[PDB]
C-alpha cells in the first residue's frame, strides 16, 4: 500500500469535521458527535490499488494565516468543502481558499465538495435563507464553481445520512494516486 | 499512557464512561457539558501520549541505537521536552479535577462543575508565557523538521530500518514522525473549538459562564501571538533571503 495525504479546508460552518468523522468511523455516531478530529490512516482499495489515505482537517486554522499553512507539506489530494446551507460558504472559495491552496499545494487535485446535501430540500433551511434573499446552493452553481476555480471534479455528500460520503474518499484517492 | 488513564478515557463519551443508574440522575444539560469536558481530557490525554512516542520511542531510540551527526535529533524534534513538561502538567490538573469529583465506591462516576478557574491558570501568568514561547519556537522549525526526517530517511540505511522496525505496530498507524509534528501543531487550535462548546451548555451556573468566556478569550489571545511569532526556518537559508522577506 502506497500512502497519501488528504487535507480538508473550508469556512467553520462547511461541516468538514463532521465529514471526516462520519467517514473515519463509517456511521453519524449516534450517542456524540465529536467537537473535533485528530488523524486518521484510512485503509482504501479503490479501483484495484490498496492505499494508506491520512486524513486532516483545518478546522480552528481559519483565523490563523501563519499556522495554517503547516498543515499543507507534501498534500496529495484537497477536498474544498462548502455547505449547501451556505451559499456565503461558497462565495467565498473563489478567492480566499482557492489562490491559498494553489500557492502552497501546486498541482494538487482539487475536489469541490457540497456538504450537507439534506438541506436542500429542508423547510427549516428554506425559510430561514429566504429571510436573506437566499436559496440553498443548486447543483449547476457547485458544478460552475468548480469549473471555475480549475477543480478536478465536483462532488455532493451528506454527513448526515452518509449518503455519498464513501464515493468522495474513493475518489480522493483516486485524484492523489494520478 | 497509563493503563488507568487508558481505561477510564476508553469509552466515547461521558455518557457512555459513567455508569448508567448514575447518567439517569442527571439532566441533559449537564450530560452536554460533561461530554464536551470529557472530549477535552481525552484528547489532551492523547496529545500527551503523541508527545511520549516522539521523545521516548523516536528521539531516545535514534540516540541509542544510531549514530546521526549532533544536532540532527534536536532538528527532527524541536522543543519537544519543554512541551512534554508543559503538556503532563496541564493533564495532570485536568485528571485531578476529575479524581477529586469521584463519588465514594466509584473510578468512573463524576461530574467537573468548575473547570474554567483551571483554564484561565493555564492560559494565563508565566504558564501562558511558556506555551506561547514554546509554539513560537516550534511552528517556527516544523517545515524544518519534516525536510531533515525526509532526507534521513531516503539516504540512510540504518535510519529507514529504524523508522519502519518502530512505526511496524498497529498502534502506531497514525504516528509516523511527520504525523506527531502536525499533530502538535495543531493542538492548540482544538483549544478554542473545545472551550467554546463546553461554554454552550455551562450557563447554569454565572460565575462558569463568565470563567469559560474569560479562559476563551485567553487562550484566542495565546494564539494570535503565537501566529505573529511565527517565521519558518529553512536549512541554509542566506541572510540576504531573510532580510528581503
Ligand atoms: C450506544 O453505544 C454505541 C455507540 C456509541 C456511539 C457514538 N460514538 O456516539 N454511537 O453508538
Ligand atoms: C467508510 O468508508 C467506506 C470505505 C470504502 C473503502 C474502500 N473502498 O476500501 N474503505 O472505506
Ligand atoms: C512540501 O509541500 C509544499 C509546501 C510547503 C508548505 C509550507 N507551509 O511552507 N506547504 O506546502
Amino acid at each position: 500500500a502506497i500512502r497519501k495525504k488528504l487535507v480538508i479546508v473550508g469556512d467553520g460552518a462547511c461541516g468538514k469535521t463532521c465529514l471526516l468523522i462520519v467517514f473515519s468511523k463509517d456511521q453519524f455516531p449516534e450517542v456524540y458527535v465529536p467537537t473535533v478530529f485528530e488523524n486518521y490512516v484510512a485503509d482504501i482499495e479503490v479501483d484495484g490499488k490498496q492505499v494508506e489515505l491520512a486524513l486532516w482537517d483545518t478546522a480552528g486554522q481559519e483565523d490563523y494565516d501563519r499556522l495554517r499553512p503547516l498543515s499543507y507539506p507534501d498534500t496529495d489530494v484537497i477536498l474544498m468543502c462548502f455547505s449547501i446551507d451556505s451559499p456565503d460558504s461558497l462565495e467565498n472559495i473563489p478567492e480566499k481558499w482557492t489562490p491559498e491552496v494553489k500557492h502552497f499545494c501546486p498541482n494538487v487535485p482539487i475536489i469541490l465538495v457540497g456538504n450537507k446535501k439534506d438541506l436542500r430540500n429542508d423547510e427549516h433551511t428554506r425559510r430561514e435563507l429566504a429571510k436573506m434573499k437566499q436559496e440553498p446552493v443548486k447543483p449547476e452553481e457547485g458544478r460552475d464553481m468548480a469549473n471555475r476555480i480549475g477543480a478536478f471534479g465536483y462532488m455532493e455528500c451528506s454527513a448526515k445520512t452518509k449518503d455519498g460520503v464513501r464515493e468522495v474518499f474513493e475518489m480522493a484517492t483516486r485524484a492523489a494516486l494520478q | 499512557s497509563m493503563e488507568m488513564d487508558e481505561k477510564d478515557f476508553a469509552a466515547d463519551s461521558w455518557s457512555l464512561a459513567v455508569d448508567s443508574s448514575f447518567l439517569q440522575q442527571h439532566k441533559k444539560e449537564v450530560m452536554k457539558q460533561q461530554d464536551v469536558i470529557y472530549e477535552l481530557i481525552q484528547t489532551e490525554l492523547h496529545h500527551v501520549r503523541t508527545l511520549k512516542i516522539m521523545t521516548r520511542l523516536f528521539r531516545t531510540g535514534m540516540l541509542e541505537e544510531l549514530h546521526l551527526e549532533p544536532g540532527v535529533v534536536q532538528g527532527l524534534f524541536p522543543c519537544v521536552d519543554e512541551l512534554s513538561d508543559i503538556h503532563t502538567r496541564f493533564l495532570s490538573q485536568l485528571l485531578e479535577r476529575r479524581r477529586q469529583a469521584l463519588c465514594p465506591g466509584s473510578t468512573r462516576n463524576f461530574v467537573i462543575h468548575r473547570l474554567g478557574d483551571l483554564l484561565i491558570s493555564q492560559f494565563s501568568g508565566p504558564s501562558a508565557e511558556q506555551m506561547c514561547k514554546t509554539y513560537s519556537e516550534f511552528c517556527s522549525r516544523h517545515s524544518k523538521a519534516l525536510k531533515l526526517y525526509k532526507e534521513l530517511y531516503a539516504r540512510d540505511k540504518r535510519f529507514q530500518q529504524f523508522i519502519r522496525k518502530v512505526t511496524r505496530p498497529a498502534v502506531l498507524k497514525r504516528h509516523g514522525v511527520q504525523e506527531c509534528i502536525l499533530l502538535v501543531t495543531q493542538r492548540i487550535t482544538k483549544y478554542p473549538l473545545l472551550i467554546s462548546r463546553i461554554l454552550q451548555h455551562s450557563h447554569g451556573i454565572e460565575e462558569e459562564r463568565q470563567d469559560l468566556t474569560t479562559a476563551l478569550g485567553l487562550v484566542k489571545e495565546l494564539l494570535s501571538n503565537v501566529d505573529e511569532g511565527i517565521y519558518q526556518l529553512e536549512k541554509g537559508a542566506r541572510l540576504q533571503e531573510i532580510y528581503n522577506r
